[PDB]
């Protein structure tokens, strides 16, 4: 017979015998200081769904803040050049040009 | 001097509670419950046993006829059978060949046992909590009882303790308990009057002691069978011997929170439950003058080894100065690490050990060594053995410090992400500025 056990622990009597009271440590399989999965991979083996979720949580912001970094300077180039690709007898200036950079 | 703390309802979980008494050298107190008995209020509805079935002889009537009656007697039951012509060992029993008569009669009653193989069937509300709680601090070291409420105040070598009401109504017993002698059972016996043949309760007395009984036990006669004496019947078989072997296990093998069921008074030891607040007048005695204890100073802290198990799996060098010899009371005055000992000799020497368990990856906590106080922060490796045989002595808080590797790690990219977001914010300012003035 296999009883799971969890950190609260179980009670086991067989027969007669005086009940057997058994408690799980937090053993897990990663390494709580090693590179970063290793860390997610340490906590993944005491807290599982938590450890997914979190991580989820956290790799979703950080996709929509980098996003928004993104779509940020893309506005900034879009509306600093717009004055420039409007008009007919221009171009980007040469200096400018260069730092945000203009498609020719 | 009041004082309060909150220990958890952990039996063998030796809380210490530090006391910080401006005028005096700090002590820590250790505050253990030994046991805890949870006792319902219990009112009996009824008692319930094993049925006797009376069946006196058969009133055979040769040559005539009779009557049945009716009797003040539970489930009673009395036909008169009209021609019937029994043969005894002897030969026939009548004359008559056909004019005779048998009156069967039998009824129900309590078994001449029943003083001493019952089952007492209560209702169970309005539990009260005692606990046993072990008081030390100095030279002090005893147990003593206590009421869990916040009325009783007990003394300990001149202190006094009110341990508070309990911070849970819970309890393992049902609205609704059977009790038989050394089990207790979870169990919607029916109503007394109402209980029905075959199951529990299918007949039911007030008291033990009561003259009255219900019986519904589904008794009925039927006819002797022809030439033969018997008083012939059918009865449902006893629903509380049916019991006895339907009960399955009592709730001692099943109660949450691995409370253990005692009974002869119904109570629930030892339940890992909820919390005790406690309430704590300390003498003037008790503590040392600031004068008399030593002046520890410039306290710090390195750990030597941790890991995370349920023992006290870590281990600390605290160092410091000292004016002279002598004791320091010693706590963490974090929950995610709990100390072994509750004071450390300080000697010249400058540094002495002292032993912590905790539950997380990185903790940083802080102790104090008398009036000093130092931070101590850990690496702590995950144990290896997969089981103990003893529960957790650290408070489960698992949550990294904010200087712990993996929330490092979170702050460097978190700040690197943010960072960058906020130059893309000031670079969109700036350009819809000079794209404004435009």
């Amino acid at each position: 017979r296999i009883i799971p056990v969890t950190e609260e622990g179980i009670e086991y009597q067989w027969g007669n015998n005086p009940p057997v009271r058994l408690w799980a440590q937090l053993t897990t399989e990663g390494k709580p200081h090693g590179w970063p999965h290793e860390i997610i991979q340490y906590y993944y083996g005491l807290y599982p769904a938590a450890t997914i979720a979190a991580v989820s949580g956290a790799s979703l912001m950080a996709l929509l803040t980098l996003a928004a970094t993104c779509c940020m300077l893309a506005t900034a180039r879009r509306k600093c050049l717009t004055p420039y690709a409007l008009t007919p007898g221009a171009v980007v200036p040469l200096t400018l040009g260069l730092l945000c950079c203009a498609p020719r | 001097y009041e004082h309060t703390a909150t220990i958890p309802n952990v039996v063998g979980f030796p809380y210490k509670a530090h006391i910080e008494r401006n005028g005096f050298s700090p002590m820590t107190l250790q505050l253990e419950v030994v046991e805890t008995s949870l006792e319902p209020t219990l009112n009996l509805e009824y008692i319930t046993c094993e049925y006797k079935t009376v069946v006196p002889s058969p009133f055979i009537k040769c040559c005539g006829t009779s009557e049945c009656s009716s009797k003040e007697q539970p489930d009673y039951q009395c036909k008169v059978y009209t021609g019937v012509y029994p043969f005894m060992w002897g030969g026939a029993y009548c004359f008559c060949d056909s004019e005779n008569t048998q009156l069967s009669e039998a009824y129900v009653d309590r078994s001449d046992v029943c003083k001493h193989d019952h089952a007492s069937a209560y209702k169970a509300h309005t539990a009260s909590l005692k606990a046993t709680i072990r008081i030390s601090y100095g030279t002090i070291n005893q147990t003593t009882e206590a009421f869990v409420n916040g009325e009783h105040a007990v003394n300990v070598g001149g202190s006094k303790f009110i341990f508070g009401p309990i911070s849970t109504a819970w309890s393992p017993f049902d609205n609704k308990i059977v009790v038989y002698k050394d089990d207790v059972y979870n169990q919607d016996f029916p109503p007394y009057g109402s209980g029905q043949p075959g199951r529990f309760g299918d007949i039911q007395s007030r008291t033990v002691e009561s003259k009255d009984l219900y019986a519904n036990t589904a008794l009925k006669l039927s006819r002797p069978s022809p030439g033969v004496v018997h008083v012939p019947y059918t009865q449902t078989p006893s629903g509380f011997k049916y019991w006895l072997k339907e009960k399955g296990s009592s709730l001692n093998t099943k109660a949450p929170f691995g409370c253990k069921i005692k009974t002869n008074p119904v109570r629930a030891m030892d339940c890992a439950v909820g919390s005790i607040p406690v309430s704590m007048d300390i003498p003037d005695s008790a503590f040392t003058r600031v004068v008399d204890a030593p002046a520890v100073t410039d306290l710090s802290c390195q750990v030597v080894v941790c890991t995370h198990s349920s023992d006290f799996g870590g281990v600390a060098t605290l160092s410091y100065k000292t004016d002279k010899p002598g004791d320091c009371a010693v706590h963490s005055h974090s929950n995610v690490a709990t100390l072994q000992e509750a004071t450390v000799k300080v000697k010249t020497a400058g540094k002495v050990t002292v032993h912590f368990s905790t539950a997380s990856a990185s903790p940083a906590f802080k102790v104090s060594v008398c009036d000093a106080k130092t931070t101590c922060t850990a690496a702590c490796e995950p144990p290896k053995d997969h089981i103990v045989p003893y529960g957790a002595s650290h408070n489960n808080q698992v949550f990294p410090d904010m200087s712990g590797t993996a929330m490092t790690w979170v702050q460097r990219l978190a700040s690197g992400l943010g960072g960058l977001a906020l130059i893309a914010v000031v670079v969109l300012v700036l350009v819809t500025c000079i794209t404004m003035r435009r």
